[PDB]
């Protein structure tokens, strides 16, 4: 059972700084090349860099060298990554690794979040609909921080909902929709609401979806 | 003795 | 600053083999490069592969084997199977640092193709009273993931005022769905008349163009 447990990260101003930490546990830790790479929606997979078992050869990616630096304490068997001056490209899923003839040890991961936005509750507006099928829903738009709750018909109405997984903008707030299908016949004569929750702006809003 | 590393 | 290129998807059947490369804009990829392959399943579950071009990471499956093919490297499954649908990043080395190649979709068909329902949405007058205007495409319940989808205002190829987001895989009929939402401030949004998304998808013989006009 090997584990590569991380900790540290959250939510960081721009210019801000952020110390995350990887306890090894299972391999012995001094034997090990490690490694630090990001995951991030539409940026694939980027490795930031590297640290031998001495820490005597610690290598970087050109571009991030300036602002990360990797370390490691093999007596208490834990890696570290720093990042200074951080910028909301910045904001991504940091994983450490370990080297076993590739990489071959992952830890489970640690989300770092560069917004200067401030606590806000979402607007919520309508996606109307206008063959067979109708497809309606709702815009959640500009809230922080995650997450919002969306249901539909106060929960009755699941069958071919789907919510999507918020996009974090550039303003460095959030946004979201919320969709479902409906036969087009039934426009009308059924009502639809999506019920939204924001619990750290205290926004709760019903929002009515009519055809036009 | 170490762990290969994924480069050489 | 060297880009390491790979498909952007690919497609195969249970049992088939399928490979997979890997590209570098220095040059042929050579053994010093050693190049790697690392697996991303759903919820982030990275599996090395393959270490300097050929090596499995301990525990790796045979079906799974690392090569050079002409100028680049390749990953090759034999016998793929539905649970090696996923990512697949290579890396090569160069002299001090590693470079990820962006990724390729591998479909291990589990299911028929499924080309998406299309649908698109005006801004709706609530928001623009608040100064902004979404306009947002619907991609629902396709499969393979892999899709294009590319806004046009006024016949104009549109860039970098776009976001996308993507459904978990179904799991019980294996699709996708996806939003695109094309943001502009009102005034922008007044600039022009005619909103359109045209998506690409296997599925699908020729572009589907859902438009409106303002
Ligand atoms: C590949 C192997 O068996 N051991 C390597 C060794 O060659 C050297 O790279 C060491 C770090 O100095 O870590 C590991």
């Amino acid at each position: 059972e090997v584990k590569l447990h991380q900790s540290g990260g959250g939510l960081v101003q721009p210019g801000g700084f952020l110390k995350i930490s990887c306890v090894v546990s299972g391999i012995d830790f001094s034997r090990y090349w490690m490694s630090w790479v990001r995951r991030a929606p539409g940026k694939g997979l980027e490795w930031i860099g590297e640290i031998t078992p001495d820490s005597n050869t610690i290598n970087y990616v050109p571009s991030l060298k300036d602002n990360f630096g990797i370390s490691r304490d093999n007596a208490k068997n834990t890696l570290f990554l720093q990042m200074t001056k951080v910028r909301s490209e910045d904001t991504a899923l940091y994983f450490c690794a370990s080297y076993y003839e590739g990489f071959a040890y992952w830890g489970q991961g640690t989300l770092v979040t560069v917004s200067a936005a401030s606590t806000k509750g979402p607007s919520v507006f309508p996606l109307a609909p206008s063959g067979g099928t109708a497809a309606l829903g709702c815009l959640v738009k500009d809230y922080f921080p995650e997450p919002v709750t969306v249901s539909w018909n106060s929960g009755a109405l699941t069958s071919g909902v789907h919510t999507f997984p918020a996009v974090l903008q550039s303003s460095g707030l959030y946004s979201l929709s919320s969709v479902v299908t409906v036969p087009s016949s039934s426009l009308g004569t059924q009502t639809y609401i999506c019920n939204v929750n924001h619990k750290p702006s205290n926004t709760k809003v019903d929002k009515k979806v009519e055809p036009k | 003795s170490t762990a290969p590393p994924a480069h050489g | 600053q060297a880009v390491v290129t790979q498909e952007s998807a690919l497609t195969t059947s249970p049992g088939e083999t399928v490979t997979l490369t890997c590209r570098s804009s220095t040059g042929a990829v050579i053994t010093s490069n050693y190049a790697n392959w690392v697996q991303e399943k759903p919820d982030h579950l990275f599996t090395g592969l393959i270490g300097r071009t050929y090596n499995r990471v301990p525990g790796v499956p045979a079906r799974f084997s690392g090569s050079l093919i002409g100028d680049k490297a390749a990953l090759t499954i034999t016998g793929a199977q539905t649970e090696d649908e996923a990512i697949y990043f290579c890396a090569l080395w160069y002299s001090n640092h590693f470079v990820f190649g962006g990724g390729t979709k591998l479909t291990v068909l589990k299911r028929t193709v499924a080309a998406p329902s299309v649908f698109i949405f005006p801004p709706s007058d609530e928001q623009l009273k608040s100064g902004t205007a979404s306009v947002v495409c619907l991609l629902n319940n396709f499969y393979p993931r892999e899709a294009k989808v590319q806004w046009k205002v006024d016949n104009a190829l549109q860039s970098g005022n776009s976001q996308e987001s993507v459904t978990e895989q179904d799991s019980k009929d294996s699709t996708y769905s996806l939003s695109s939402t094309l943001t502009l401030s009102k005034a922008d949004y007044e600039k022009h008349k005619v909103y359109a998304c045209e998506v690409t998808h296997q599925g699908l013989s020729s572009p589907v163009t859902k438009s409106f006009n303002r």
